[PDB]
RNA sequence: UAGAGGAUCGAAAUCGAUUAGAUACCGUUUUAGUUCUAGCAGUAAACGAUGCCGACUGGACGGGACAGUGUGUGUUGUCCAUGAGAAAUCUUGAGUAUGCGGGUUCUGGGGAUAGUAUGCUCGCAAGAGUGAAACUUGAAGAGAUUGACGGAAGGACACCACA
């Protein structure tokens, strides 16, 4: 029933883009939440983190409104967060899930020591900030768990991590700032140059120029 | 409110004071509102009757210049200066001494 | 060691702006021993210094590979058993980075000091 | 903060600590001076009178108390 | 230096570039410039811009256009009225997609606007005039080519062809010159085969 | 996990970099024609947005495509 | 108070774009057409769609009124404006080059007839 | 505090108005003081409410001094980015990563009691400097958002407004 609307959406319908790691590599904006259901099919879980009420005064009545914060990720390397405020609570949760899907990102995973095994923890230390809220992640040895707060825990499990330490600072009872400071702490560990990214690779064309002929006809 | 803090004074401690022309209160000279005007000595609705009265064959009516000086309360009340919006507060107007006539 | 800390802040500034070279208007003897330990580990391309009978001059050639460098003041005294606690405080992971000490055998990083049974005064780090 | 400056740091940090109220009662030894029962956790008393006290608003009530010795 | 422009020869185009005042810049110049520049005279305090500069960059701009197989996805943009005629002529001679008039905010990002677009390369006749089109390219991964004059900003621009923007003649001169390279470098065409059709480009 | 590396700053490019762009040029046959090949360049959003991403691009083209 | 609403203006532009070559410049003709094309009920509405059209027609057809793009009319107005004038800018030969423009010529060695001022 | 001086203005005092009442705003009569010399005192929204010294860092339009000749050094005003910040805002810093260490000081640790008692040092005094507790109490505070109100300012209007 999904009649796609953009170029990247059309290719995913024709099975020219088979994974999600083909879009992340060239930084192509995802505009439709159906491109994520069909490339990570039925391994996408959800978690409602928070819901509260907002109020405004005008010349025609006080408007009450509901805000929701939601996170999604499969269990492997992807995770995203979104948020919306609408009249009733069911349409706010459902609209904030379409925004979380369109903000999926990848996460780099690594080992605590050595170079052998399958990755279980974060690749180095990192921190994130959002309005005086500060989160620190530290890589943990195998068979440790995820030691952190409750709402932090649901973000680090949907990303595919198994071992981690955290320390937090600042005003963390603003639960939407606490959730954004900890998504930025994973984007920081994944943004450091490691000594195996030192040697270059050959260049290639993004998928909008490889499949140029298929677009017209 | 303002980056001036309300007055045109930089890199000096004190700056001299004056007495307002309407109420007579003491104010810094850099903070007062100052206006300059050149008025004809004779009113404009009286020039015709003055051209038949003159005894000289060529007459020029005189003009004088006047500088005025008021305080913030006296200029705001008299509508010499008005309340402006946040962005329009930053617009300064000058004189350009290099104008040709 | 006031010249060692001035040099590390000017390097962090250029490595963030994307510069290729850096010219500083000073140069000391142990500032050049610290730089020679980044060259043999692959983190800079090279350098060169001038003699002018003033405080000296030095020109560093950057690479694209440095994440950060620092200096520690004051220069604490660490026994060979306390080498490993300073490593968990200063480097992000267990596989890369180098902490440098001034021992009775020269300037060594934290892997060599353990294979020679010595301690000394801490100077800085880089990863 | 030089390497030979530890006497300047003990002198400085002891004086800042006195600005904590809980620490100041212990350090100056005046934590039990103005206290109606001193160091006991419970105490005995004989009952003189039997009074009633108003609640503090916004609560309407009368709480029953006693005057003792 | 002078090796990218020496692979072709400005065959007689020195006339068409000097006749229409395509080298007369402006009074002001930034430290961004002074590398495309030749000099400024004392008579009118006008800045003169090198002709190899305008020829070195037109060689690169033509090679980026040809890199796209289907040229029906290279939008050209011009808001002002002097460019209404030149731009529409430089789309049948090549095969691009023209966008003239005022630029509607939301053309590339909003999918509920009058007409929707999605080019792979963008060409602009003026940076300060087509301000919105440059700014909107930074939301959809789009390269841009410009015609920076002397005082414009170079932000969000990759290839800058230093030329003249004000005069109606110089605007049509630039689009004529670049038009023949794209035919020359694709098919077996001639560079100087006529100098009378530059009257069809002028406003 | 992989990230491209910028062609002008040697910085790896993130996936949420929506101002980063890719440029392909035609491999110019001698005698002024196109033969059928291209050369790719990658740029990141930071260099492109500060406005200096133009003085650095032609400098690099002089080393790989018109060097000597 | 003789302003025409949006539903009566917005409709006359749809008519002037599809059935444009069926309309000419008199009220009694354009009213006959809007009875053929449109389907409204109020006889006051056709009277105003027809009266706004006859003003659009002698604007579009004589001078300047953009904001509507008539496909069939973008040929007559274009084939008469592309008349090549009697002189091109490749005719003058006494090109009065300047001085600093001149010394930029010989250092690259350009060809032509450049007369300094 | 001592001497000299005395135009103008003016606490305190005093009448006349205004007012329900005004020991006030406004006015009349009239002083200490306001000035100079020699000293005491030691406080201010003494404010950019913004320690001192050292290293490094994009643009645009200016000013003031010196020296050169198409520029430089020391200072300084306005406006834009990058970066920073809770935000307002900051641009030789309020920038240089919680990626946290250049040298060396001072001050703060919920509100109120209270800069109050007491001791001590200084002063002719008026006072200044240093400086608590018992008892009480759940907030006091910063910046910004939408409303409501102003014995607030504008621009439009109307024979339930004027002409
Ligand atoms: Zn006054």
């Amino acid at each position: 029933e999904w009649i796609p609307k953009t170029a990247v959406g059309r290719l995913v319908k024709m099975l020219k883009i088979t994974s999600l790691e083909q879009i992340f590599k060239f930084s192509h904006v995802i505009r439709e939440p159906e491109i994520v259901d069909l490339l990570c099919g039925n391994s996408i879980k959800e978690e409602v983190l928070s819901i509260k009420s907002v109020q405004k005064q005008t010349r025609a009545g006080q408007k009450t409104r509901i805000k929701a914060v939601v996170v999604v990720g499969d269990r492997k390397g992807h995770v995203g967060i979104g948020t919306k405020a609408s009249k009733e609570a069911a349409s706010a949760i459902r609209g904030a899930i379409a925004r979380a899907k369109c903000a999926i990102r990848p996460v780099r995973l690594g080992l605590w020591d050595g170079a052998q095994g399958k990755p279980h923890t974060v690749s180095c230390k990192g921190s994130g900030k959002c309005g005086t809220s500060v989160v620190q992640v530290i890589p943990a040895p195998r068979g440790t768990g995820i030691i952190s707060g409750s709402v932090n825990k649901k973000i680090f499990e949907l990303a595919g991590i198994k071992d981690l330490y955290t320390l937090s600072f600042g005003a963390t009872s603003t639960t939407e700032n606490f959730a954004k400071a900890s998504i930025a702490a994973l984007e920081a560990t994944s943004s450091m140059i490691l000594p195996d990214q030192w040697e270059e690779k050959p260049r290639t064309l993004n998928p909008l120029l490889e499949f140029a002929d298929i677009l017209n006809q | 409110m303002r980056r001036n803090h309300g007055r045109g004074k930089k890199n000096r401690g004190s700056a001299g004071s004056i007495q307002c022309d309407k109420c007579g209160s003491v104010t810094p000279k850099d903070k007062a509102i100052k206006r300059f005007r050149i008025q004809s000595l004779i009113e404009q609705a009286s020039f015709d009757d003055l051209k038949q009265a003159t005894i000289y064959d060529v007459f020029e009516v005189p003009r004088m210049g006047y500088k005025s000086q008021f305080c913030v309360s006296c200029a705001c009340h008299a509508k010499i200066v008005r309340v402006r919006s946040s962005q329009a507060r930053k617009i300064r107007y000058g004189f350009n001494p290099n104008r040709v006539a | 060691s006031a010249a060692l800390a001035n040099m590390c802040k000017a390097i962090n500034n250029a490595s963030r702006a994307g510069k290729r070279q850096l010219l500083l208007r000073f140069s000391t003897e142990e500032m050049r021993m610290f730089l020679l330990q980044m060259l043999r580990h692959g983190y800079i391309s090279g350098f060169s210094y001038i003699h002018d009978k003033r405080s000296g001059k030095s020109i560093i050639d950057l690479n694209g590979r440095l994440n950060r460098c620092g200096a520690i003041s004051p220069n604490y005294i660490v026994k060979r058993d306390g080498i490993e606690d300073f490593r968990t405080r200063l480097l992000p992971a267990r596989q890369f980075g180098h902490v440098l000490f001034n021992t009775s055998k020269g300037i060594l990083d934290h892997k060599e000091c353990l294979t020679e049974n010595v301690g000394g005064k801490i100077l800085g780090y880089f990863y | 903060p030089g390497l030979f400056s530890a006497n300047n740091l003990i002198k400085s940090r002891k004086a800042k600590r006195l600005a904590d109220t809980a620490y100041r009662k212990r350090a100056l030894g005046t934590k039990y001076k103005h206290s109606v029962l001193g160091r006991a956790p419970q105490a005995k008393a004989i009952v003189l009178e039997k009074i009633g006290v108003e609640a503090k608003q916004p609560n309407s009530a009368i709480r029953k108390a006693v005057r003792c010795q | 230096t002078r090796i990218s422009d020496s692979i072709k020869i400005p065959d007689e185009f020195v006339k068409l570039l000097i006749v229409s005042q395509s080298h007369l810049g402006g009074t002001s110049t930034n430290k961004s410039f002074a590398r495309y520049l030749y000099g400024t005279r004392p008579r009118d305090r006008i800045n003169i811009i090198d002709i190899n500069a305008t020829w070195e960059k037109l060689i690169i701009a033509a090679r980026a256009f040809c890199g796209i197989k289907h040229p029906s996805s290279i939008a050209v943009v011009s808001t002002k009225t002097f460019g209404r005629k030149p731009v529409v002529k430089f789309c049948e001679a090549v095969g691009a997609t023209p966008i003239t008039g005022r630029f509607i905010p939301g053309s590339f990002t909003n999918s509920e606007v009058k007409r929707v677009y999605d080019p792979r390369v963008l060409i602009v006749s003026d940076t300060y005039a087509d301000k919105q089109a440059i700014l909107e390219s930074q939301y959809c991964n789009l390269p841009t080519i410009a015609f920076v004059n002397t005082d414009n900003s170079l932000v969000g621009v990759d290839i800058a062809i230093p030329m003249n923007n004000r005069s109606p003649s110089a605007i049509a001169a630039g689009f004529f010159i670049l038009s023949r390279l794209i035919n020359y470098m694709k098919t077996g065409a001639e560079l100087v085969r006529d100098m009378k059709e530059v009257e069809l480009f002028l406003f | 996990f992989e990230r491209r590396i910028c062609s002008l700053g040697k910085t790896p490019i993130a996936s949420s970099d929506k101002a980063s762009v890719q440029i392909v040029l035609a491999v110019l046959d001698q005698y002024g024609q196109v033969t059928g090949e291209t050369t790719i360049y990658d740029i990141g959003g930071t260099v492109r947005r500060a406005g200096m991403g133009d003085e650095l691009l032609l400098e690099k083209i002089r080393m790989e495509e018109y060097g000597a | 108070g003789c302003v025409r609403n949006k539903i009566v203006k917005r409709a006359a532009r749809t008519i002037a774009e599809k059935y444009f070559q069926r309309l000419d410049s008199t009220f009694d003709h354009n009213l006959l057409v809007v009875q053929d094309v449109a389907v409204v009920q109020s006889k006051k509405l056709k009277n105003e769609i027809a009266g706004y059209l006859t003003s659009l027609y002698k604007k579009i057809l004589k001078g300047t009124y953009n904001k509507v793009y008539i496909k069939s009319h973008e040929e007559e107005r274009e084939r008469k404006e592309n008349v090549i004038p009697k002189e091109s800018m490749l005719d003058v030969d006494c090109v009065e080059v300047d001085d600093v423009t001149m010394e930029m010529i010989k250092r690259y060695g350009y060809e032509g007839n450049f007369k300094v001022y």
